[PDB]
Formats: C-alpha cells, structure tokens, sequence
RNA sequence: AAUAGAUCCGUAACUUCGGGAAAAGGAUUGGCUCUGAGGACAUUAAUGUUAACUCAGAACUGAAACGGACAAGGGGA
RNA sequence: AACCUGGUUGAUCUUGCCAGUAGUCAUAUGCUUGUCUCAAAGAUUAAGCCAUGCAAGUGAAAGUAUAUAUAUAUAUAUGUAGAAACUGCGAACGGCUCAUUAAAACAGUUAUAGUCUACUUGACAUUUAUAAGGAUAACUACGGAAAAGCUGUAGCUAAUACUUGCAUUAUCCUUGGAUAAGUAUUUGUUAGAAGGAAUUAUAACAAAGAAGUAACACGUAGUGUGUAUCAAUCGAGUUUCUGACCUAUCAGCUUUUGAUGUUAGGGUAUUGGCCUAACAUGGCUAUGACGGGUAACGGGGAAUUAGAGUUCGAUUCCGGAGAGGGAGCCUGAGAAAUAGCUACCACAUCUAAGGAAGGCAGCAGGCGCGUAAAUUACCCAAUUCUAAAGAAGAGAGGUAGUGACAAGAAAUAACAAUGCAAUUGUAAUUGGAAUGGUGGGAAUUUAAAACCUUCCCAGAGUAACAAUUGGAGGGCAAGUCUGGUGCCAGCAGCCGCGGUAAUUCCAGCUCCAAUAGCGUAUAUUAAAAUUGUUGCAGUUAAAACGCUCGUAGUUGAAUUUCAAAGAAUCAUUCUUUUUAAAAUCCGAUUUUGUUACUUUGAGUAAAUUAGAGUGUUCAAAGCAAACAGUUAAAGCAUUGUGUUUGAAUACUAUAGCAUGGAAUAACAAAAUUGAACAAGCU
RNA sequence: CCGCCCGUCGCUCCUACCGAUUGAAAGAUAUGAUGAAUUGUUUGGACAAGAAAAAUUUUUUCUGGAAAAACCGUAAAUCCUAUCUUUUAAAGGAAGGAGAAGUCGUAACAAGGUUUCCGUAGGUGAACCUGCGGAAGGAUCAU
C-alpha cells in the first residue's frame, strides 16, 4: 500500500522529550494541529512525564475525559494534541497556569505564570496574504489567521494577542535594537538583543545576537522570536533568564554545596 | 497501462537500464480524445484526488472572440482547414488546442449594430471579405480533452496572411 | 528487536603465554593478596591501562586549554577520591606514576586485614563471603569493593551477625540444644 | 513434386583476405480515395505559366486473397 | 605494550618463504559443568514445499429498532436496555525477508516561480417551509444444489443511505434608482503589498461555469455530524551538485523499431521523448564508454590495529524492493494492494465427476536441505495503534519455557593446640566455631503463575557436598622416573622420535599451564617495512625495455612594499604609530583583481563512540535520585502547602552555505603598438 | 672423486590438455508466428420507468440499460529459428608430478679430460654433436 505512516519508535522520537530507552518500543506519536511534531510536545507526555499527575496513558485518559484541562482558552480532549511554544494551559480543578518555554537546554518547560498573564500570548508573523476584496491576513507560528490586520506589520515581527477576544493589542516591530529568543540549534533559549543583519540574496540571512554579559552568538534568521523591545521583556522568563554559562563554570557553580 | 516512467528509455551514453521495480500507478498515461466535429458529447474522468476533468467527444460550437475589440460572442463551427502537427487531423476533422477553423460570422456583423471606445479601428479589407461570405477564420485557443470546451479567436493581421499562404 | 542494554569485557590476555618472569611477579601478588587466579590480576591491569591513556592524551594537550582543564580536573578528583593521590601530588604527572601495588590495596579484603579484625588475609576474604561484614550501615560480601576515602572510618561487624551481636549459628544452637536434653534428663 | 520475380531485414565454418553468398533464414505484395519529395521558363525575393516519370507514407475495401495466367534457384554436414 | 622465535650449512653472514604467537558482537564441533545477574537464536544451503489453530476490527449523551425486554406516572406519556441488518470509519499503518539492483538504490546538499494531499487546527459563503419524493435490507411464506463465507421468486418498512427544494443583504452619489444578481476552474483584452527575479497577490471589461451556504442528532447560554474556498499540519511524486568492489584474454558504443536537439500537439496531479507528426545530425568515451563477474540490498555502524591502514555490515534505527513467476484491474484522500479481484505458467485440495475452492519471506508447528538454529505456552497489566474513541480488539507488544552464542560477579574452606625439617612451613594427628549449595513453610513480587531479595524450621568431616581440559626434546612453563613395544604399532602445526638406554609411542607415578572452563576445524586482523603515501627492493639474491623520437599525464630559474620608531614581560612573548596613490564628510572617517589553501561560524536523529554527575551491596549496567521526621520542626502562602534536583559537552564526508587572511602556488591584465586627461563640435 | 650427478626406455598411481562424433544437458538474450485477460471508443438492445382516445393497451419515445460483437492500445503464455554462458561423455594422441633395489650410456661440476654459456639453423637411441655471430659469469686484469 505505501501510505501515511502511524506509529513512531522510540529511539526515533525527537531527544528533548527524554524518553526512557528501555519500557516500550513506541512513542505517542502527536496529532496534526497548530505545531509541527519536532517543534512541540503531545499532551501525555506534558501531564504524565513533567508534571507527574499521572502514572499511565490511561490515567491521562480518565483526567481528560472530565474537561477540566484548556489550552489557548479552549478544553481540549485529545491525548495527543500538540502544545507548543508561548501555548498557556489552565487546570480548572486545581486553579493552575503554566506557559511551555524553552530552557537554557533544548527541552520545554512549564513556568508557572500567574492569573493576570494567563489573558494573552505571543504570536511570530510567517506570512502576509491579501485577499478578495483587498483585505489582509496574517499567519502565526501557531497556525493561525488573522484579518485586518494593521498596515504597519511585517512578515517578521511579533503581536501581542488577547485570547478571550481574538484581537490584536499591539504589535513589536524586528530592528536591530529588539530583544529575541532563539529557537533552533546550539542555542536554544539564549536571549540577547540584535547587533547586525545580513541578508545573502539567494541563501539565508545570518543575524548576530550579544548576550547581556557580552558573549555573541549567530544562527538562521527563520529560528528568531522577537520578544521585546530596547528595554524590557513583554512576559516572564525562567529562572535562568536564558543566560547559559559554559561548562566549566557551571560546573563550578554546581559545587559551591 | 501506458506509464509515464522513464526507466525503459536508454541512457545518454547510449547503455541500457536494468529494471527492479514496477509500475506505480502515479504515473498513468490513459489513453487519448480524439475530439471531432458533431452534437455535444461529454465524458467524466476523475484524477488523483477526486478532480474531475472532462473529455470531449464531440464539439459543434463554442465561444469565440474578436481581439481587436475585446468582445467575446457563441457562435458556431462549420469546418476545420489546417493543423501544423500533421494534416491527418484535418483528415478526419478533429479539434486540437492550435487547429485553424471556419465559423459562423453573423453574431460578430450584428452586434457591430453598437457602433466600447475603440470607435476608430479602420477594420482591415481581408476581414471585410471574409464577412460579405458569411465566414471568418478562427483559431482554437483551449484545451478540448481537458476541458470539454472549444474556444477560440478571430485570425487577422501577419497571422492571417501567414496561414493564408500556407493553405494554397 | 534485540534487547537495548549493552555489555563490555573487562580483562586481557597476556599475548606471550609463557614468559618467566611475568609470571612469578604474577605469583608474588597473588600470594601477597591473596587472590584467586591470573583474571584478578589481568583485570586490575586493564584499568589502569585506561586511566594511564586517559592521563597521557591530557598531557599532550596545550596548557590552559578548556578541554584539559575541564577533563584534568575531573580526572584528578577521581582520583583523589578514590584514595589515589594524596594531598601533594595532584598535578596530573603523578598518575602516570601509579602502580598494580597501589590499586591492589584498596580492596576490602586487604582493608579488613590490615585494620585488624582479622586474622589473615584468606580468613579476610572467608570472612566478607559469609555475610559478617559492613560499610556503613550497609551489608556488604564482595571482596573486589574498592573503599573510597569516606568510607574507609566504618568497616564493622554486621548486626545480623554472631560476631557483631546477634544470636549464635547453627552449630552453637544445636551444642546448646543436645546439652540442655543431657542436663535436664 | 517442392523453391522461384521484386522490396525490406539477417547471414556461420573456413579462407590464397579477393570470397564463401541468392549461404542459411524472416516479413511484404490487389483495388480504390488521398498526402509528401525530386525541374524549366518570365514580370522582379513576390506574382504567373508549364511538363516527364519514379519513390515514400495514410485511410477504406474483399469468402485472407493479390510476382493470382505466363515467366521463374531446392537447401545443408 | 610502537616486542618477535624454530627451520637451507662441516661451521658463517644474508635474501626469502614455511611453522610457531595473540584477538574476533565468528561459525561448527569434542570432553566437562555447583550458585546468581544479562540475553543471540532456520541469514549462509532451497525467495524450497506446507496439515492444523490464531494474526483487524469497531456503539457508556448525541444516524436508522412494534425482533423484543423493562421502569415508573397513570387506554395513554416520558423513559432505559437491546441478537440481526442498513449506514459511517479503519483495514495503504504494523510484522517478515534480502531474490533483484554497480551512477541504479543510498548518503550529505538543493528546487518545486513544475504538483497532489483524508483525519486534526484557524479563518468563514455566491447566479408545502408548522417540512417534499420513491425503494431496499433485515423479517414472513414457497424453494434449488453432494458440496462453497451460493443463493431464486413474492409481500412489507427506516435513515446523517439515495434524491428534490423554500428565503436576505453590501456598494455609486438625510434622499433614490441602479443593481453585485456566481466559489473554484477555462478563454480573450488590460492595469498592476511581496520576492534576488512575476505572465505574483489583486482590480476592470466580454463570454462559459462545476460544487455549496443545515427538509439532521443530543440536553448540555452549549455540543455532535456534514459542507465551498484559503491557510496551517501529518506526508508523498519529481529534482540540482558531489560521493562506490574486481575485470582491457571487454576498444569503440547509441541511432531503420527515440538514440541527441528544435517546432506543434496529446496525455498526466504537474515538468519532461513520457508519447505522436515534421525537421536537423547529433550524444558518450583510455580522467575507461559499451560489456563481464559478485558466494553485492545502501547507510548509521563492527573487528583489529602506536600512527597510517586491512577486512566485515542478511540481522534493534532510517531508506529501497517483494509476497510461487509475470502481466492487468476495482474501490478509495492514499494501492498497480495480494490473509482485494481477473487470466496464463508450475504446484496442489474436496467431489455423487455435473462442479467448487488455493498461496506461512506474520506467530507457533511439520517435511526436505544440510556442519549449521527454540514452545502447535499465558496475557492485553505496561508501550502504542484503530473505532460509533474510558469500558472493545490487537501472535503489534509484554511474560514465562528451551538455550556453555556472547557478557558480569563468584564456592570447592578458615582457625587453634600438639608433634615435626627450617619465626615459619605442613606428606600429619587432635576440636570446636562459621557458612552457603539442598528440603519444607511464609512475608513479598506478578493479570493472590515463577525467578530475585528477606525471615522461621532441618541440615558438612574421607566437609563421598569427592574439577576439569591439554601437556612435560626445542620453539615453550614443566621427568636423563619405572614397565611394555622394537623402523612395527604409533607420534609429530615445524625441526624431528621409533633397531634393547625411546627424556617424544602405549601405561603407572610425579610435575606444568589455564581453570567452571579447556581443546580441534575453517575464515579474517596484527605479527608483514613479506604490497611499503608515511615505509620495500632492481651489479652478483626475483627484477632497468636493444636503442632513440614522441602525444596524453606528472613536474618546472630569479624579479614587483623591503622597512623604521614608541609602549605592555621575567634579551624573549605581545601590542600600538605612520611611510606612495586615486575615488570619497567645511587641513578629515573608508574602498582598491580571481581561485587554491588556511582560520572561525551556521545547519545536523537516536542507538553505538569519547566524555561530565550519580555506592545497581561491587561490576556488566541503568538514567536515575538526595534531604528532615515513632509521624514536628523549619520555610512560604493565609488555616493551607513537602523541598532541591539531573537527563551536560564533543563528534556528524572529501562535496555544498557564510567568514578573517600578509606567506606559498596558478590565472587575468602587458606593442610591426596602448592610455589618461585640457579645449573647441554633434 | 670408491664424490656428486643428467636424459631417453620399461612398470604403478594422481592431475590437467588436444580430440572425429553437423557430441549431450541446463539457463539467458534478440527477431518472427500464434495469441488468454483487460482500460478506452463505437455497434447492439433481454427489459424498467415513460407521453396516446379508449377499459387493462395499438404503434408512436425524450430517457436508463444486461448479454454479445468490432477497432486502436496494455500485453501473461506457447512454439520455431540464432547466438551466448556454464556443466559434461569419448576411440586415440601427448605432457607434468610422485614411487620402486629396474635397463643403456656418462652430458655438467677440476683445463670434468673437446673451457662453459647466449640467439639461430641443421642432424642423431639418449643425455647431446656441428656451422655462423656474441659474452666472461675463464683457465688471461700483464711483453
Ligand atoms: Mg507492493
Ligand atoms: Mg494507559
Ligand atoms: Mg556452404
Ligand atoms: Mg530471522
Ligand atoms: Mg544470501
Ligand atoms: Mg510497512
Ligand atoms: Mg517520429
Ligand atoms: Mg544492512
Ligand atoms: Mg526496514
Ligand atoms: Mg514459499
Ligand atoms: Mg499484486
Ligand atoms: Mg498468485
Ligand atoms: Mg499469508
Ligand atoms: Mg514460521
Ligand atoms: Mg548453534
Ligand atoms: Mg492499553
Ligand atoms: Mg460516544
Ligand atoms: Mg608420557
Ligand atoms: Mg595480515
Ligand atoms: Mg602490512
Ligand atoms: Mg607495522
Ligand atoms: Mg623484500
Ligand atoms: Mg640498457
Ligand atoms: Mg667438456
């Protein structure tokens, strides 16, 4: 037959969900939806493995079924539903909210926001169509449209999205000056400001980033998430503020008791 | 059936492949229309997924345009004259996408009973003797096997000359 | 599919199986301490065969390198942990100076030996096999256990054993029993 | 007795390298309706007149027949 | 651990091989076997043939029940459950094997501005109505056939099956008419926020035009099912550059019948000689074409090695291909599917002889083949998948049975006294302690299956609870000890031994080596600097063409901006300053050929490898864990609440993307001529 | 040196070669002949629903539609020729290696009793002998 693969192995998963390598020969193997696999994490392995709510599949089932668990503001039943980057999740039952983010590794977290922050997220503009009647659209990294947009937005920059309604509370713009997170290889929840942009005409644009203890790191410009302006921060960050220090000094660090 | 794989050709240098596959049925080739000039006849043919196209059997008429003046009017097909693939197709009269056609001209002289801006055309004499018959030439512009359809527009100019050359 | 876990040897063969004086060094440590065949002596030689290497490509490597002063810290801690080094000789030139001799004197047998406790070391090595002894407040019956520095201050007698406070064995039980049958009848 | 005209394919051992050779072997062939190729001359590339015979393709057709009578090698070790 | 010994001679020094030596996630076999942990296993030969059983199904608010059963309230109403059957979704994933395949497949790196895409996610729509149609399952009666997952005729009746079809707004300039009266898609004529680049989004004019916007279900202001376009997601088809073993006793191939291009069409989801017509004579090759061989599926990887290298990879993951051998096809978003269908070749089953059924390279199991490989067991508890998605199912998967493939730990005694040659030691004698192996019963573990761990009872003296496999001339550790045989029997990888004195045969005793393990056979790596780039030899040991010319290849003289003067360190290492020119900010910043080559980055799957942390009782391992407490303190939120964690880092061609550059090499620019500039002249 | 040693011929054993027999067998490829099944288009028209006054119907039908044929395609399979690869039988002929105390001579090693050896061409039971040109690895580094 050759059609559309189902299953997924377990030394083939993606290495940032840390699957054990014994116990078992497969892996939940998430849905289709706003994520794609390699950039988000299912629903189980969320409620079983981080937070250890649960001790099988099955009791992730049994939690679910009671719609007591909502992310982006919406109950969700599917164990396999992809969660994604800046995705809020709120557990009614136990009056909890969270937001997944990197950490200075390559593996999400949940960071434990408060009520006041739970009413927004961030949204990366992939792209801007136009359509009949000459209105504009635009698309997120979270699979999502959005009309009428404002003329002043590039197909780079970050939004700020309220969640109760749909609509749109102010957008960042992509300079040099702007805070970022990086999202891809070698560096993963580092965050630095801007230095410079590079823009090769048929290859990719290189673009520099300066940590705030003056260490420079580069990558892709399509793994870059503008999240701030010159000054300050528009959410929380985890404890490490994305600072990573090498190995050495970690280790030193690590030993004082 | 007919596939449109290239593993049974031979290579550049001249050798021949050997072959460890079959065929994959992403690469069919069913067979041709052979659309000819007669009362309506369309058949239904479904792609990959689930888009359908439709074959002409059979075409009488269709719609036909006068570039000149942007104007576009149903009108019918008497007889097809020349084919520059092979005139085996003009043999036994079948409708191709570049086939040269003969049509009724009475809708284009009527609607001439209007004279949207271009008021000062000076409509060229070869068209003139071709109206004072009642037929024009015509070439095909669509796609019958694809489509169902046969549409076209009215030949004038260096391409008039060119294919009345060509035909004597 | 096959099983997940891997395995790895731990030994080495002596290449030239007949040379004289390999042979009686050989004989000279294993009677010192006390040991059961040549594979004790061969496998105590692998390991130190790796620490040497591992010792050796550090050295070759620039001073004030990340990657010497990341591994060479490690290593030496290892080291001084393991009761190894010392105090005055963490320089990493002083591991390419170690020996059988060194290494060998770690094992618990030769450790319950030498802080008295035992009359030899083959009663040593009867003794840790017949569950008398601990590290620790953990029982402990194997006599390749390496003591660490840590450790080495709570070697004693188990709880659960006639020579550590605990009720007698087989044979004293039964004396007691078939004298007890003599004196009352 | 069987073969045989012509067109298109394909031809071994051996050899004095010239042959053997039409080696051996395989396919086609009527009639009818069409398409394409090959010259000369005079008004200026554009128009006009004007021949002879061969060759190559396609559709249709018949009680599967067509070098239709005449004419005309049997082959090999 | 960057290693060598025996054998050509009367004796010597060399070349040179033969034999010795060690390893193998490398197979078979012989002898032997007490405990625990871990776990490969019909690949090689026959992609040979298969009895029997199983391996894919699905209804817990939400399509259709007078088959029926039941509950209350009261002939009536609201309910609940429900063998069949229609409808929907899935069976194209998983599992198995390695036959074919040598620029093919595959790997790193690109393109789709040349395309298709179900389930899931976000946006969101246009030319009788108090509710329309007819027909069919299940079911009933009458049947046929030896037989099959066969089915005839007649009579009813449903649906989210199959059909038909109703009712509202946005713009032109506090009026009014015009009208848009059309989603995708095709044709003709034009205008024109983004990308390096548009015949791009998009807008107008004139013709065609699919399919749709709820005559549906639940009772939670909410959902479920279905629906036109766009976007996202899970994927695929094609596609750029570079990268493979042996063979020249394979030198010229391809092109009448598509070989290499151009033009016009056909066809496909789209590009394309993919196909058809006309035209032209092209395309590849000693830098190895076209052929032959492979006991060849390709990678991630494995073995052995100081550094170079040599040899393997059927087999955990990824990619490809196939279901006895070929070809064809239906449904469907997805198949050229084989526990789907149709034929032919081979093989084979039942039969009343008219006919009907078949595909273990899925799990067990059988025959055959051979040197060569396990139970016709238990379970859905864990990992996951399918469904009408808690609740059912799964030989996927897990658990146990067989199992000296391979890997880790580790028993077969210890002590004291007395004697005894030298504090020893022990061919000895005495005598009390300590322990598992073993039998029984429990606490646990596990789908109240068995291991393992932990307790209680019994229980070692020739501790009969009794260790083996190969050897003893040399290489090579270990006997000039006894008896037998007598060039026989036999041994011996090699040199050799064997006629009465056999250190070598056959035995007894004693010693040596490794030891729950030790020999033998075949293949392969080091040893082998006996294949030599690092790194061999060519007068006489094997080996300079009879001599010269000569194309491809390999390799090629010197020269162009050399310096000079201060600072930072116990001459050294670093670091500043400018010195020719032209273009460029009202006496100034910054630019000055192309590669090779070298530096630094980006991007990359795990397993395996290197390596950081962590007392599985140690180790092989694993990826975990640590802390206070006969049940509270302490902290942080106002009665509530355990706390701190780790799962790093490197590596990932030789080719591709970006980047600093002064040395070394190559190229471009260089005359029987070539510029740059004032000025008039178009 | 009473040393060493060479070649025919006779006997036994093992391996490979040439070979009449238009020798034999198993596969692969190409051309031809015949051709099952089937996509597409056309032809066909068992009958199922239709428009007609009459009483359930006469010939008129826009439709739907099975069996069955034809043609262009995709093409299993069988046969006849033609090469090619691998394996294999055989009268007879003629090599090599090993063995046994065989028969005949004495070619080489000393100036081996005619110094040995190279290329070529004749001849003879055998080793070998002779012509023509060459070498010293000679029995001469010298008049
Ligand atoms: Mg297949
Ligand atoms: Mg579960
Ligand atoms: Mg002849
Ligand atoms: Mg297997
Ligand atoms: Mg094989
Ligand atoms: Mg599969
Ligand atoms: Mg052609
Ligand atoms: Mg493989
Ligand atoms: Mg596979
Ligand atoms: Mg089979
Ligand atoms: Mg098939
Ligand atoms: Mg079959
Ligand atoms: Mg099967
Ligand atoms: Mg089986
Ligand atoms: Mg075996
Ligand atoms: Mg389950
Ligand atoms: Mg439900
Ligand atoms: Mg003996
Ligand atoms: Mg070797
Ligand atoms: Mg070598
Ligand atoms: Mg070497
Ligand atoms: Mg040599
Ligand atoms: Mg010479
Ligand atoms: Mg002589």
């Amino acid at each position: 037959g050759k059609g559309i693969k189902k299953h997924l192995k377990r030394v083939n998963a993606p290495s940032h969900w840390m699957l054990n390598k014994m116990g078992g020969q497969y892996a939940p193997k998430t849905s289709s939806g706003p994520h794609k696999l390699l950039e988000s994490i299912p629903l189980v392995i969320l409620l079983r493995n981080r937070l250890k709510y649960a001790l099988t599949f099955d009791e992730v089932k049994m939690i679910l079924i009671q719609k007591i668990v909502k992310v982006d503001n919406k109950v969700r039943t599917d164990c396999t539903f992809p969660v994604g980057l800046m995705d809020v999740i709120h557990i009614t039952k136990s009056n909890e909210y969270f937001r997944l983010l990197y950490d200075i590794k390559g593996r999400f977290v949940p960071h434990r926001i408060t009520n006041e922050e739970s009413k927004y997220k961030l949204c990366k503009v992939k792209k801007i169509l136009l359509r009949k009647g000459r209105l504009s659209i635009a698309v997120t990294h979270d699979g999502r449209s959005i009309p009428y947009i404002h003329p002043d937005v590039k197909v780079n920059d970050t939004v700020r999205l309220d969640l109760e309604t749909g609509k749109v509370l102010e957008h960042l713009k992509f300079q040099v000056g702007s805070l970022v997170m990086v999202t891809a290889g070698h560096s993963v929840g580092r965050v630095g400001v801007i230095s410079s942009i590079d823009k090769n005409m048929g290859t990719y644009d290189i673009i520099h980033v300066k940590d705030s203890r003056n260490k420079v790191f580069a990558t892709r410009l399509s793994n870059v998430f503008v999240i701030g302006d010159n000054t300050k921060p528009y959410i929380s960050l985890p404890r490490e503020k994305g600072i990573k220090l090498d190995i050495i000094e970690e280790r030193r660090n690590r030993l004082k008791a | 059936g007919i596939s449109r794989d290239g593993r049974h050709k031979l290579r550049l240098t001249g050798g021949k492949k050997k072959i460890h596959k079959k065929k994959r049925k992403y690469e069919l080739g069913r067979p041709p229309s052979n659309t000819k000039l007669g009362s309506r006849q369309v058949h239904v043919v479904r792609g990959r997924g689930r888009n359908y196209k439709y074959r002409a059997i059979k075409l009488d008429s269709g719609s036909f345009s006068w570039p000149t003046f942007g104007i576009s009017k149903n009108t019918r097909i008497i007889d097809v004259v020349y084919n520059a693939s092979n005139n085996e197709l003009v043999r036994t009269k079948t409708l191709v996408k570049n086939c040269i056609v003969v049509i009724d001209s009475h809708p284009f002289t009527t609607w001439y009973e209007n004279t949207k801006i271009g008021k000062s055309k000076n409509i060229d004499p070869l068209l003139l003797e071709q109206f004072k018959q009642g037929r024009v030439l015509a070439c095909i512009s669509s796609r019958p096997g694809q489509c169902g359809k046969a549409d076209g527009y009215i030949i004038e100019g260096d391409e008039l000359l060119f294919y009345k050359r060509k035909m004597d | 599919p096959k099983s997940y876990r891997n395995y790895s040897k731990t030994a080495r063969n002596p290449k030239r199986p007949f040379e004289k004086e390999r042979l009686d060094q050989e004989l000279k440590l294993i009677g010192e301490y006390g040991l059961k065949n040549k594979r004790e002596i061969w496998r105590v030689q692998y390991l130190l065969a790796k620490i040497r290497s591992a010792a050796r490509y550090l050295l070759t490597l620039d001073e004030k390198s990340s990657k010497r002063i990341f591994q060479g810290e490690a290593l030496l801690r290892r080291m001084v942990r393991q009761g190894l080094l010392g105090e005055n000789e963490e320089k990493l030139d002083y591991v390419l100076g170690l020996t059988l001799p060194k290494l060998l004197e770690r094992r618990l047998q030769t450790k319950v030996f030498k802080l008295g406790l035992a009359k030899s070391v083959h009663h040593a090595r009867v003794l840790i096999r017949q569950r008398h002894i601990r590290v620790g407040k953990q029982m402990v019956d194997i006599p390749s256990f390496l003591v660490r520095v840590d450790s080495e201050k709570h070697i004693d007698f188990a709880t659960t054993s006639p020579f550590g406070g605990a009720r007698p064995g087989r044979v004293k039980r039964k004396s007691l029993k078939k004298q007890k049958e003599k004196t009352e009848a």
